[PDB]
């Protein structure tokens, strides 16, 4: 008693972006690449168009 | 300017161009060596000249 007193009000927002983010999955590849520089030998044919 | 095409060294080796680069460094080549000569898709023995 005695006192008046004076207020002001805030607020915060308590928020999850992370919890979203993951990374789903990871893949990969197996390729042959034509460079010329080379010779057949091994094996043949094969796949034909 | 000849757009000459590489491949590495000896034959096996991790090194040379590619099938794929292979062409045009090996088409337009053909181009220009004709395009001065040819003009178009024939070459002229006379050759060609360009207004």
């Amino acid at each position: 008693v005695g006192f008046g007193f004076i207020a002001i009000t805030l607020l915060t927002m308590f928020i999850n972006v992370g919890l979203t983010l993951k990374h789903t999955e990871t893949i990969i590849n197996k390729y042959k690449n034509y460079k010329w520089d080379s010779g057949l030998p091994t094996e043949y044919a094969d796949r034909i168009a | 300017m000849k757009q000459n095409i590489n491949i590495g060294n000896v034959v096996d080796d991790g090194t040379g161009d590619y099938l794929r680069k292979g062409g045009i460094k090996i088409n337009e080549n053909f181009d220009e060596l004709y395009y001065e000569l040819g003009d178009g898709d024939v070459p002229y023995s006379a050759g060609a000249w360009k207004t």
